[PDB]
RNA sequence: GGGGCAUUCGUAUUGCGCCGCUAGAGGUGAAAUUCUUGGACCGGCGCAAGACGGACCAGAGCGAAAGCAUUUGCCAAGAAUGUUUUCAUUAAUCAAGAACGAAAGUCGGAGGUUCGAAGACGAUCAGAUACCGUCGUAGUUCCGACCAUAAACGAUGCCGACCGGCGAUGCGGCGGCGUUAUUCCCAUGACCCGCCGGGCAGCUUCCGGGAAACCAAAGUCUUUGGGUUCCGGGGGGAGUAUGGUUGC
């Protein structure tokens, strides 16, 4: 089931057996780097610049095209964020919640979910700091 | 001779009372209007949503949305039909209760409604009295 | 050992159901439970609607009813007859009877 | 019951079942591309998508985000691709 | 639970009786596209005997709950 | 009294208030400030028990009639009050005979209506929260 | 007796004991 | 009807001012205590106070559990579904250590409508220190501190697999005749017939268990091992004594 839930919810993504390259797919291996550097400048994740290229482009699966991931080739130029994605989310989520509560002190239920956010937090923490991603010193404020 | 005008407009309890039904959502919205002549209303609009005449589901309810949608439809018909005209207008509008029927016609889109009726008007605020508009309204 | 598979009560995947009086004897019973009967009884019984008829002024004058919605608690439920016990087969039949 | 090819089963009822739950995985999106009514280039969309999508050749609305499949506007004509 | 056998007669005889024409041969049996459909991927496809009257329009049968 | 032509009926309101302690029937005119007449069964009967009984209500009807007879007015709208409140909404026993008492002595029925006082989320009721205990 | 009676006086008990 | 803050409305109850008629009104199995010609109860108009959100309201929803229904706005959450998006084992369950936790209860402030422990009476009774009735302090309500318990119950720990059917229902998605509304075409609603996933449940069954009552889980248990926490060992003594620790 989920982390901090009761639902058991089996909803996810389904990729096809054909890792083959769709026969009508025009842009070059080459091509779509251009491209995912072109929508990393401005400003976006790894997420959203796959799900427009997805969209929009009409590319089903960047690793298929290319043979690398989103995160793995904007590593290998330098264009990755310091944080990664979902802890960065995580945080950002963290400190709106906290930011409704310096309010509201009577919202029993925003510090219970707060408490579940912040370890959500240390658990993927303490995974990143285990692969040496961040910093054995990074602590959270 | 008593010479009488407008003070408020009631529903009778047995029909309020076999209105509302065991499986359907009835809707309540209530607006504060002020009339061109100067009197302030309080109106009451209530509503029901219709077992379709082929439907085999038990309940007709009707989701949060549709009925904010549905109340707040409600709310600005009986504002504008009730703020731009006068007392002399305005009872005349709730003789036949043409608010209701407007209100069944033009939420039928969102969900089909059973019975609309202005359940309450109540007569909130007065202008200072004056003879010769009771007269005009007697004639 | 366990009488009623739902405890004699509706309440399923829910906390706590709000408690209502008992419309006889007073008593705070949660409204679940509590026996629910909605009496729609003409205001004049058929005896007395013939003496109505002729004095009232109006012709063809459809006559008000009263619609009342009681709440009985088990105690007063059982006592007022309204509901009796029933057979360990026939307990788990809950159509209403047929009038 | 107690005979079924689990290897073979009929095709109306592989569609039928579950995405996840199929004897082998394949999603039910498909890639259609679009032929807008005031442009001549063409575009390729996925079914259920997720942008406002644009034809940067007239600059107008293809398809809406909704909670399952992605509504084309009216007059674009939507046709399968393999 | 009287065995007369007088009536027992009649009763044989009421059956035993059969109508001169077969209460089975219609003129013309009204049948629905499917069965012909079903038929006719059984290699009965050329009876002229059976009349395909149109499907109903609506689409309604259970009945209604509550 | 009413200087007014013979067929038109001079009309009058009737409040019939049936407790189960006592019977209330209460003519007034058409407004309800001016009341006319008000007789209970405490004023027929001599008894505490029959209060309520629908003897005591028949004649307490039948008393108010006669008294409406001689002030002009021929008919009453009725309006039947139960209680009502946090307290019971169903009508005492009084009821049904008063009505028919009013109906038998002559008097005209007009418009007929329940005005018991429906609580919308009312305040604690006189019994604790066990109940009445008999 | 009743078991919820039992308790009261056991605390009634315990209150006269430590004063 | 998830949570907080703000705003607004509803009748009812109680008190008060004015007006009409008046001799009883209240309460009970039956009574009395009690309020009444210094005008009660009833009826009309208006003002005020605090409480509570009826009927709609369901074996319906949401929440970790307590719990959560007037309207409208603001603030931040959350399940489920949809996905040819991303990270790539980040997980499961948990000594210590934490957040919340009905009702009652204890401190300070605010306000006190109803109900009402204590207490004062009137009844019933052999006696009644109660049940019944009239009144009534603390409390019930709100703001800020504590308290950490309920038959806090599904008397049933959580995560994962497999094992029979059947019709409903709630949320989302998918496909398809035909009714209707937005004039009409599509396109959205309301219906109607199927399908898929996750929930609240229900009916049936010699799947199989169990001492049975019953349970599609309380089944897959001598044909005995998926992972892990808390926890019982005849009945009383007893959740008592003492010690520690928390709290006014
Ligand atoms: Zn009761």
């Amino acid at each position: 089931g989920r982390m901090h839930a009761p639902g058991k919810g089996l909803s996810q993504s389904a990729l096809p057996y054909r890792r083959s390259v769709p026969t009508w797919l025009k842009l070059t291996s080459d091509d779509v780097k251009e491209q995912i550097y072109k929508l990393a400048k401005k400003g976006l994740t790894p997420s959203q610049i796959g799900v427009i290229l997805r969209d929009s482009h009409g590319v089903a699966q960047v690793r298929f095209v290319t043979g690398n991931k989103i995160l793995r080739i904007l590593k290998s130029k330098g264009l990755a964020p310091d944080l990664p994605e979902d802890l960065y989310h995580l945080i950002k989520k963290a400190v709106a919640v906290r930011k409704h509560l310096e309010r509201n002190r009577k919202d029993k239920d925003a510090k219970f979910r707060l408490i579940l956010i912040e370890s959500r937090i240390h658990r993927l923490a303490r995974y990143y700091k285990t692969k040496r991603v961040l910093p054995p010193n990074w602590k959270y404020e | 001779n008593c010479l009488t005008n407008f003070h408020g407009m009631d529903l009778t309890r047995d029909k309020m009372c076999s209105m509302v039904k065991k499986w359907q959502t009835m809707i309540e919205a209530h607006v504060d209007v002020k009339t061109t002549d100067g009197y302030l209303l309080r109106l009451f609009c209530v509503g029901f949503t219709k077992k379709r005449n082929n439907q085999i589901r038990k309940t007709s309810y009707a989701q949060h949305q549709q009925v904010r949608q549905i109340r707040k439809k409600m709310m600005e018909i009986m504002t504008r039909e009730v703020q731009t005209n006068d007392l002399k207008e305005v009872v005349n509008k709730l003789i036949p209760d043409s608010i209701g029927k407007d209100i069944e016609k033009a939420c039928q889109s969102i969900y089909p409604l059973h019975d609309v009726f202005v359940r309450k008007v109540k007569m909130l605020k007065k202008p200072k009295f004056e003879l010769g508009k009771l007269m005009e309204l007697h004639g | 050992t366990k009488k009623r598979r739902n405890n004699g009560r509706a309440k399923k995947g829910r906390g706590h159901v709000q408690p209502i009086r008992c419309t006889n004897c007073a008593r705070c019973v949660p409204k679940d439970k509590a026996i629910k009967k909605f009496v729609i009884r003409n205001i004049v019984e058929a005896a007395a609607v013939r003496d109505i008829s002729e004095a009232s002024v109006f012709d063809a004058y459809v006559l008000p009813k009263l619609y009342v919605k009681l709440h009985y608690c088990v105690s007063c439920a059982i006592h007022s007859k309204v509901v009796r016990n029933r057979s360990r087969e026939a307990r788990k039949d809950r159509t209403p009877p047929p009038r | 019951p107690l005979a079924k090819d689990l290897l073979h089963p009929s095709p109306e009822e592989e569609k039928r079942k579950h995405k996840k739950k199929r004897l082998v995985q394949s999603p039910n999106s498909y890639f259609m591309d679009v032929k807008c009514p005031g442009c001549y280039k063409i575009t390729t969309v996925f079914s259920h998508a997720q942008t406002v999508v644009l034809c940067v050749g007239c600059s107008t609305v293809l398809c809406q985000p909704t909670g399952g499949k992605a509504r084309l506007t009216e007059g674009c004509s939507f046709r399968r691709k393999q | 639970g009287i065995s007369i056998k007088l009536q027992e007669e009649e009763r044989e005889r009421r059956d035993n009786y059969v109508p001169e024409v077969s209460a089975l041969d219609q003129e013309i049996i009204e049948v629905d596209p499917d069965t012909k459909e079903m038929l006719k991927l059984l290699d009965f496809g050329s009876l002229s005997n059976l009349q395909v009257t149109q499907p109903t329009v609506g689409m309604n049968f259970k009945t209604p709950r509550g | 009294g009413p200087q007014v032509a013979e067929g038109e009926n001079v009309f009058g309101v009737c409040h019939i208030f049936a407790s189960f302690n006592d019977t209330f029937v209460h003519v007034t005119d058409l407004s309800g400030k001016e009341t006319i007449c008000r007789v209970t069964g405490g004023m027929k009967v001599k008894a505490d028990r029959d209060e309520s009984s629908p003897y005591a209500a028949m004649l307490a009807a039948q008393d108010v009639a006669q008294r409406c007879k001689e002030l002009g007015i021929t008919a009453l709208h009725i309006k039947l009050r139960a209680t009502g409140g946090n307290r019971t909404k169903t009508p005492g026993p009084g009821a049904q005979s008063a009505l028919r008492a009013l109906a038998r002595s002559g008097m005209k029925i007009g418009r007929i209506e329940d005005v018991t006082p429906i609580p919308s989320d009312s305040t604690r009721r006189k019994g604790g929260r066990r109940g009445r205990r008999l | 007796m009743r078991a919820k009676w039992r308790k009261k006086r056991m605390r009634r008990l315990k209150r006269k004991r430590r004063k």
